[PDB]
RNA sequence: UGUGGACCCGCCCCUUGGGGUGUGUCCAAAGGGCUUUGCCCGCUUCCGGAUGGGCCCGCGUCCCAUCAGCUAGUUGGUGGGGUAAUGGCCCACCAAGGCGACGACGGGUAGCCGGUCUGAGAGGAUGGCCGGCCACAGGGGCACUGAGACACGGGCCCCACUCCUACGGGAGGCAGCAGUUAGGAAUCUUCCGCAAUGGGCGCAAGCCUGACGGAGCGACGCCGCUUGGAGGAAGAAGCCCUUCGGGGUGUAAACUCCUGAACCCGGGACGAAACCCCCGACGAGGGGACUGACGGUACCGGGGUAAUAGCGCCGGCCAACUCCGUGCCAGCAGCCGCGGUAAUACGGAGGGCGCGAGCGUUACCCGGAUUCACUGGGCGUAAAGGGCGUGUAGGCGGCCUGGGGCGUCCCAUGUGAAAGACCACGGCUCAACCGUGGGGGAGCGUGGGAUACGCUCAGGCUAGACGGUGGGAGAGGGUGGUGGAAUUCCCGGAGUAGCGGUGAAAUGCGCAGAUACCGGGAGGAACGCCGAUGGCGAAGGCAGCCACCUGGUCCACCCGUGACGCUGAGGCGCGAAAGCGUGGGGAGCAAACCGGAUUAGAUACCCGGGUAGUCCACGCCCUAAACGAUGCGCGCUAGGUCUCUGGGUCUCCUGGGGGCCGAAGCUAACGCGU
RNA sequence: UGAAUACGUUCCCGGGCCUUGUACACACCGCCCGUCACGCCAUGGGAGCGGGCUCUACCCGAAGUCGCCGGGAGCCUACGGGCAGGCGCCGAGGGUAGGGCCCGUGACUGGGGCGAAGUCGUAACAAGGUAGCUGUACCGGAAGGUGCGGCUGGAUCUUUCU
RNA sequence: UAGUA
RNA sequence: AUUGAAAUC
């Protein structure tokens, strides 16, 4: 069936990037879309777009890396080095605005779902609202 | 273990226990000797290691070691026990405090003096 | 007498017994002093205020499931009793309930908190002193008085104990302060004072107060301070090394100057101004008087003496090394380890390191220990996957929309006592100690608000699951039946001196004619070749051939239902071999046992026999290297190659299995790697 | 002066390179297991005498509150009632009988841990000299041995001990 | 046979 | 005595 659609997505992304795929699908949900636009806006993915594959909605995610590196092993640096689910269906996680974590002296980000909607941590700090600590990236 | 598991079961405080039943905490206990013997040690060592059996005010009866280079202890001696094992004498898990009760300090003992219970000599004074 | 209040009844508001009103009933009182006709201290009834309590409810509050079922005032009701008041609190009667894996009942342990210690934190540990609550007052009940008690220094009875006793009967209760004794490793003075603060009674003067405020003892803790300061040899002696020149203790001492802890004399507190008196008015305000335990202490001024140092350690961890003594002795040791004639590890001396009125030791708590892992761990071989399934509760849940707003989030507000911690400023010469002020804070209550996620309700959808039709391989299971090979035995023919067995033998069997050979028959057990690196099953496991009964699974079409899903504590079922019960069967094999060998022996390995057992029926047993030593499901992440079984356009593609090599990655490595 | 013999490398001894297995590293003159014997230590079962908690049933039941009586049977009276006193329920505790549990002691007794050089063998580690481990079952001074089935976590195309 | 690389 | 021992003369 699938137990965590979001966590699965972060993974699909995680997995694709380490073999340096140019693209991945992930079956489509509006909540998935909302997370994607953050990655997109915050510079981790080139972007997503909707497609229908074998007749059903997916989101084609376009990944984004670094320049071919110098010595032995020229594999590019990852743009997404670390994407990680936090609030799993087993143990749901909620920070209030006072407890919103700052991922990696700011160089990171924490997608975080609120009643004002899906937000980065700074977005949500600024809007002054906590919620379900979704995951974190950097 | 899954979280649900931890929620159902929790973790468990290992709390391993005393190396010294000198009972009631008790930093020391008073005892009366029963038997003063001499013991062959073990593992890779050899010597005639001195040690007493002690009847305890805690109701116990334990073998305790007699430190110092020579001693004044015989059957009904009445003594104070301090704990601290020997190691080369298996089953000896307490020491006798020298210089308390009928256990004299050690004679002609100049260096580590507060242990061995030997008062400051005035010979250099 | 009734301002008023109580009670029945009626009505009104209000909503649990809250407020109001109306007939009826019922209920008050105490006097005392004077600066005696005007005040003071009191009395009575009522409404209210403040303070202190009783009771009830939500959440939180240790260990054992080797405690799994508990319950008769038990759970509820109706009516009474009782209380200030609710209530099975108690009683009568009616009903048959109530509680439990979200851990009841039972056992063990324990006063709880503010906080304290520790930790980066989360957490752990803890509850002494001070503050809050509780409970107890030799052990057990009980009530009386009263605003309040079921009362530490009030009462009654039973118990144990101690004293009095004319043996009939009495008295008592330091877990108040001291002190005694006992237990113990261990814990203080039978001190001074009510001067202050506070409490009781009193109009007041005052009286009482082991609350208290002080002194005493104990390095028990924290803080401050002292044992001197400046000079002073290429360096006294003594002791320690030494390669015999030298090196060290060492500016250390001796010695010269200087300051002057202790001690002497002088002076000398704050803490104490109220109650009280007088004036005013017994008010406000003003004036006056008394009073200090600590104490002739603190502090100030003068004089003045060079005036205490110990304990631990020096192999590594860990900072500090040489010489004698000793010879697995004596001894050391926190762990690793030192000692057997050159010991930086033992004992000693010199020296050195570390602390210093202390230094060590032992005990205990947190730490390090991400070594119970929430933050923050794991299980192929290291400890660790349940022998396998079925599915109970429980956990977890696909895509779209709308409602509710329980989780979650935000704002406001209330609470979070004091002390403590923290920051400032301040008061004792500093500090320890102390004071004043400030700052936060989870958690919970109240009002408002948000709706992404989780929850729930109402619809939808088809990608998960299930189903339909068509096709496939299979030692998957159960029942009956049948086939050929071989062994053993019986019968016959033929035939003769041995066979058998071993490393070699021997036991054994053979002239009652065995072995070898041909023919017939009986009986049991197992199925050669195909046979595979193969197939099936959830495991255990499953192998001639046939028939019937039956489980699972795979593919194609993309037809149906509409999330119906995954997992699964307990439960139940299955579970090799051995073993057990009852009853059969019994060829071959074979624990035990009986023999023969071998051997130093040989309860063994080799040989000859041989019972249980292996086979069947039924019922038990429930284990294993029950092994891939790898739990189930789902998504994702290069390929090559071998193979079993489907489908398709058939050199290849596309499913589902079985294998190997190997991308990324993983692993301590070996390895693992759709 | 002056031989004989060497096919051959299976065996004995010493050695060289590759590989394998290893529980050895003092390095096979290695390691190591169990009984028995000796000595310290803690512990388990244990009939009977003793010490307590607890449960049920039956009986006796102080103090006290409460309930009834309170009389021609006593004291007070304004005759309304009060007090003494009596009876009763409950009740601290106690007694009899029966189960469940803890504490101690406990003759006889099961093993276990540890201890510089005791005894018998040689199980295991190399194919450990019969590959080893294993569930079970029988047997034997001792390690063990055999039977049935399983596992690979086995190498390989005459004789013990240090 | 015990300690001992 | 041998080797530091245990054993052993």
């Amino acid at each position: 069936m699938l137990t965590d659609p979001i966590a699965d997505m972060l993974t699909r992304i995680r997995n694709a990037t380490r073999v340096y795929k140019e693209s991945t699908d992930v079956p489509a949900s509006r909540f998935k879309e909302e997370i994607l636009r953050i990655l997109a806006r915050e510079g981790f993915i080139k972007g997503y777009e909707r497609v229908d594959v074998d007749g059903k909605p997916y989101l084609r995610v376009y990944l984004k890396y670094g320049p071919r590196r110098q010595g032995p092993d020229p594999r590019p640096e990852q743009v997404i080095h670390h994407i990680r689910r936090i609030s799993k269906p087993g143990r749901r996680v909620y920070v209030g605005v006072k407890e919103i974590p700052r991922v990696r002296r700011g160089l990171g980000i924490a997608i975080l779902s609120t009643s004002k909607g899906v937000l980065t941590d700074r977005e949500a700090r600024k809007l002054g609202v906590g919620g379900e600590l979704i995951c974190e990236v950097w | 273990p899954t979280i649900n598991q931890l929620v159902r079961k929790g973790r468990e405080k290992v709390r391993k226990k005393s190396k010294v039943p000198a009972l009631k905490g008790a930093p020391f206990r008073r005892g009366v000797c029963t038997v003063v013997r001499t013991v062959t040690p073990k593992k890779p060592n050899s010597a005639l290691r001195k040690v007493a059996k002690v009847r305890l005010t805690s109701g116990y009866e334990v073998t305790a070691y007699i430190p110092g280079e020579g001693h004044n202890l015989q059957e009904h001696s009445v003594v104070l026990i301090r704990g601290g094992r020997v190691k080369d004498l298996p089953g000896v898990r307490y020491h006798i405090v020298r210089g308390v009760y009928d256990a004299a300090g050690v004679k002609d003992r100049k260096k580590s003096r507060s242990k061995y219970g030997t008062k400051k000599p005035k010979e250099a004074a």
